[PDB]
């Protein structure tokens, strides 16, 4: 299909996702061809923690460059969890180290808490984690 | 107030009153182990005293307690205001001082004196052995200054036993457990803390309480003005009611009405 | 930017200091949005809320974790009776806060804090968590303490006894007369503080049978021969037919041949099928293993998780004997007398998932079978070698193999993914030496773990100006959570007798270091313990080493101090969460002056602690 083989996983051609969006998300749907297929294989034992761990690999690869912001609303409107599960654990781990500051940097977000607000609302959190 | 502020607590069941009055370097939970043994037979009255660990620092004003006279005055003000007439006072070892002056200040206030390792001067003089060499007592000193001179400015004080113990380390060792400001403060107020020309002014009756090994027992037996019985412990140490507690809670009780 | 589909993003945070940031010290699209779904399921507050609870918009509707056992001071019995709207109050702000609330976790002095808690979240609530180390009330009935929980509670599926002390027989009462209730159980754990002798055959064997539907059972048990009354081989079996859908079972002997036989063991396993995770750690020894081993394997097909105590001839030589068993995922050997570089090297043909191998205590065994092992089981992760295993004494650090890969290490005294470290030292015995010039490379080390028993009493005087190398350490440089545990270093307290010295030297050799490891973010601090009285206690240098430590935000001391000595803290610039934890059987005060600290006086701290400008 267009913005056709294994595209079985969403909720089974349509502009919204257009073809520099969608095209990345042919690439880790068949990507999975290979988690799904490599079970089938091999040899009767195992051989059976490179799903489970080293299929991660190239889970935390393919998600240089963001946006990718819109990879999340192409990943939403087709309804595959496992790929939003993932990019959407990515942003996560870029929230992290981040100050208040360095979040609505690296994320694009208007501060508007007023310092009457602001710091009752962290007066808030020094009632947890203590 | 400073019944707040000074952690006073009474706790037993009795009429007769027994005050316990730690020494300087502890706080009043070094009484924990002793307190059971007289708490069913007695209203046993506690005091954190202001130089200790456990008050706020706040309550240490530093142009008051430049001698033994006003930790003398909260003392008698704790007893004023819990409004005891009468009460027997365990006080070891600075806090034996501060009961010696608060009873000849105050004579009709106390049953009796019991003073657990009691000497009037701690600065050993070329006549005789009632402390300890003024060369180790100086060592001592030259520990806690470089404690109070890290203290600010903000460096780790590390001065314990790196020290000399004739029977100084022993002695001193407890002094370092407050804020180190305080502790040198405090600890000057002993050494230059003299009251041997005031034993004999004593009328109520004393029991010293001596930890163990003409050395000090004759010399203050004769010279105290009360009635004067010295026991000495049978193990030795600044704290024998932490350590062997079980042995002076008798002698405790022995030195009593 | 999208919306309202960020609280998935929000979700899979987890950090919580990270979810602090943004949102409620950030912008308005998180800091509702994040404050009432994604809260991730978890808030263990500070101060008591007993004082000025003063919110309003502080609702977190999805919030299914609480735990309410930090709470301060730390001890004291929460909302108990000894007025019973004061506490009602608090119940109901703490129910408006957190509603559907799943799992609790609390500090249950006297059973009353759960007859007060409870009835809010009594339909939602699935697991309970209880903490006490301070002693039992000793008049309660005695079925007492679990009671208000059994009776109001009607979803009550989980129950985490590990860390509140009991008598062995307030848990027998409780679970054998409470039938409904009992017989719905799932998850139980009867590690009473770590301070009973172990729970009797005649007191174990009814509380198996009052939970027929039981999955996860951890408990520690009396195996010791010489008694009427130990856990053996009938009473192991009465356990397994009274509860078989049993998939966890860890079962420990205490301690400061005997009764279960490869005979009995085999009757035994083959009534457990869905045994996933199972362990017997005892001192007293079960003699050939090999049979009741392989049994394992033929009867518990999905066990993978094992560790076994004192069991010996667990496999032979060739050919293949704890071998059989497939799939063991984590395998720990404790004690064997005659476990050798042969049975290590077979096991190789265990290497299913072996990601964990360990070997506490098993002297025969040699430097070099390790190799073996780490060669022949290239995905093995962790692994820990113990106090007395003769032959390895971090020559076997000189092992290689796994230096690419193992993800923590555990021994008693590049590294290119070592993510946490666990050290046993001894005595007054040196760091730097039998670490850091053993082996010493670790650019990923974050976590490690110190602990020290124990008797300085009879040590020598540390060499003026010796220390314990902590500031060795300065080189690992992701190196944030540290964990000097001193407790089990006995020694004089305040007053030493002559010739002796006072722990405040042992504080200075240990704590000396800690100044120069600028990554530190997190230390937990046990002071060590003298001989006979029950506060670890910090003195002078300890409190102006920890103070140096100027990027911590979390100091944890289980321990005390007076207020003297509290406020050297607050000299540590973004220093947040601070604490005295005493989480040891029995901690003492303050209804009684036990020890240096007055809750008047933390209190106190406290205010000033988060009344400084902090990030």
């Amino acid at each position: 299909l267009k913005s056709e083989a294994v595209a079985l996983e969403s909720q089974a051609p349509l502009p919204n996702v257009t073809s520099k969006i969608l095209a990345k998300v042919i690439e880790y749907c068949k990507r999975h061809v290979e988690a799904a297929a490599s079970k089938a294989e091999a040899v009767e034992g195992a051989a059976t923690s490179d799903d489970d761990l080293k299929a991660w690999d190239a889970d935390f690869m393919k998600i240089d460059q963001a946006t990718l912001f819109e990879l999340i609303l192409a990943a939403n409107y087709l309804n595959i969890k496992n790929l939003l599960d993932l990019t959407c654990q990515t942003v996560a781990d870029m929230i992290k180290g981040k100050t208040p500051e360095e979040i609505r940097t690296t994320f694009n977000i208007k501060n508007d808490f007023t310092p009457e607000e602001e710091e009752e609302v962290r007066r808030e959190n020094q009632w947890a984690f203590e | 107030n400073i019944l707040e502020a000074l952690n006073v607590r009474v706790v037993g069941t009795g009429d007769r009153i027994l005050f316990l009055a730690h020494g300087f370097g502890t706080d009043q939970s070094a009484w924990h182990l002793i307190l059971p043994y007289f708490t069913q037979n007695y209203r046993v009255v506690l005091y954190d005293l202001v130089c200790a660990g456990s008050v706020n620092p706040d309550y240490f004003d530093f142009n008051r307690y430049t001698t033994l006279d006003p930790y003398v005055d909260d003392l008698l003000n704790i007893v004023d205001s819990l409004g005891i007439q009468n009460c027997a006072y365990v006080g070891h070892s600075v806090s034996a001082m501060i009961g010696i002056i608060a009873s000849i200040r105050r004579p009709e206030l106390f049953s009796k004196l019991i003073l657990i390792g009691f000497s009037p001067r701690f600065l050993n003089d070329e006549d005789y052995h009632g402390g300890f060499e003024e060369g180790e007592i100086e060592k001592v000193f030259s520990a806690m200054e470089a404690n109070y001179e890290a203290w600010v400015h903000g460096f780790a004080p590390l001065a314990v036993g790196a020290d000399v113990p004739a029977a100084v380390r022993e002695f001193s060792r407890t002094l370092f457990n407050m804020r180190p400001d305080i502790s040198l403060f405090v600890s000057r107020t002993v050494f230059n803390s003299d009251l041997r020309g005031v034993l004999g002014l004593v009328r109520v009756p004393t029991c010293v309480i001596q930890t163990a090994k003409a050395s000090v027992a004759e010399y203050l037996r004769s010279h105290l003005g009360g009635d004067t019985t010295v026991e000495t412990l049978k193990t030795e140490g600044h704290l024998p009611q932490l350590s062997a507690p079980a042995q002076l809670a008798q002698f405790l009780r022995r030195a009593l009405p | 930017l999208p919306e309202p589909l960020l609280l998935h993003i929000l979700s899979f945070l987890t950090d919580v200091r990270s979810r602090h940031r943004a949102a409620l010290a950030c912008g308005r699209m998180r800091a509702a949005e994040r404050a009432t779904r994604s809260e991730l399921s978890l808030r263990g507050d500070p101060r008591s809320p007993g004082f000025l609870f003063l919110s309003h918009a502080f609702r977190f509707p999805a919030l299914e974790h609480l735990d309410l056992s930090l709470v301060s001071p730390w001890g004291h019995p929460l909302l108990s009776s000894v007025i019973s709207e004061q506490n009602a109050f608090i119940a109901a702000r703490l129910a408006g806060c957190f509603p559907a609330v799943t799992s609790l976790a609390v500090y249950c002095r006297d059973p009353t804090t759960l007859a007060n808690l409870t009835p809010h979240w009594q339909a939602s609530l699935r697991r309970v968590k209880l903490v006490r180390w301070h002693q039992r009330p000793p008049t309660l009935p005695d079925g007492a303490d679990l009671e208000p929980l059994l009776e109001t509670c009607a979803a009550l599926r989980e129950l985490d006894l590990s860390e509140f002390y009991c008598w062995t027989e307030d848990v027998v009462r409780a679970l054998t007369t409470h039938p409904s209730a009992t017989a719905a159980l799932t998850h139980l754990d009867l590690g009473l503080a770590a301070a009973t002798d172990g729970f009797k055959s005649s007191e174990l064997g009814p509380i198996a049978a009052s939970c027929p539907n039981l999955r996860k059972l951890v408990a520690p048990c009396l195996f010791n021969p010489r008694f009427s009354d130990c856990v053996g081989d009938d009473a192991l079996l009465s356990l397994a037919t009274s509860c078989p859908r049993l998939t966890v079972l860890r079962l420990s002997e205490p301690f400061e041949e005997a009764a279960i036989t490869v005979a009995g063991l085999v009757a035994f396993f083959a009534a457990l099928p869905a045994l996933e995770d199972f362990t017997m750690d005892l001192q007293h020894n079960v003699l050939e293993a090999a049979p009741a081993m392989e049994a394992l394997a033929r009867r518990c097909p999905r066990i993978k998780f094992l560790t076994l105590g004192s069991f010996q001839g667990l496999c032979k030589a060739s050919w293949l004997h704890l071998d059989g068993v497939a799939v063991c995922g984590g395998l720990e050997s404790l004690y064997m007398k005659n476990c050798q570089d042969l049975t290590d090297a077979s096991l190789a043909a265990i290497g299913r998932g072996c990601r964990r191998l360990a070997k506490f205590g098993i002297h025969g065994c040699d430097l070099v079978t390790s190799a073996g092992i780490r060669r022949l089981a290239f995905t093995l992760r962790p692994t820990l070698k113990e106090v007395t295993v003769l032959h390895c004494r971090l020559l076997h650090t000189a092992e290689c193999l796994t230096a690419l890969s193992p993800i923590r290490d555990r021994i008693e005294s590049s590294w290119e993914m070592l993510r946490s470290l666990s050290l046993w030292f001894s005595a007054g015995q040196l760091l730097s030496p039998l670490i850091s010039a053993g082996l010493d490379s670790c650019p990923v080390l974050e976590e490690i773990s110190i602990k020290v028993e124990g008797d300085c009493r009879t040590c020598p005087r540390p060499a003026p100006r010796t220390i314990f190398g902590l500031s060795d350490l300065a080189g690992f440089p992701v190196l944030a959570k540290m964990k000097l545990d001193l407790s089990e270093a006995v020694g004089y307290a305040l007053t030493a007798p002559t010739g002796q010295m006072d722990l405040s030297l042992w504080e200075r050799f240990y704590l000396h270091g800690i100044e120069s490891l600028q990554t530190l973010y997190e230390l937990d601090y046990w002071p060590p313990q003298d001989k006979d009285v029950h506060h670890r206690s910090l003195t002078l240098p300890a409190v102006g080493l920890i103070q140096r430590c100027v990027g911590l935000r979390k100091l944890f001391i289980h321990g005390t101090t007076h207020e003297h000595f509290m406020t050297f803290f607050l000299s540590i610039p973004n220093l947040r969460d601070m604490q005295l934890r005493e989480d040891y059987y029995p901690a003492p005060e303050n209804d009684l002056m036990f020890t240096e600290m007055r809750a008047e006086s933390w209190l106190r701290f406290e205010v000033q602690l988060n009344s400084r400008q902090i990030d």
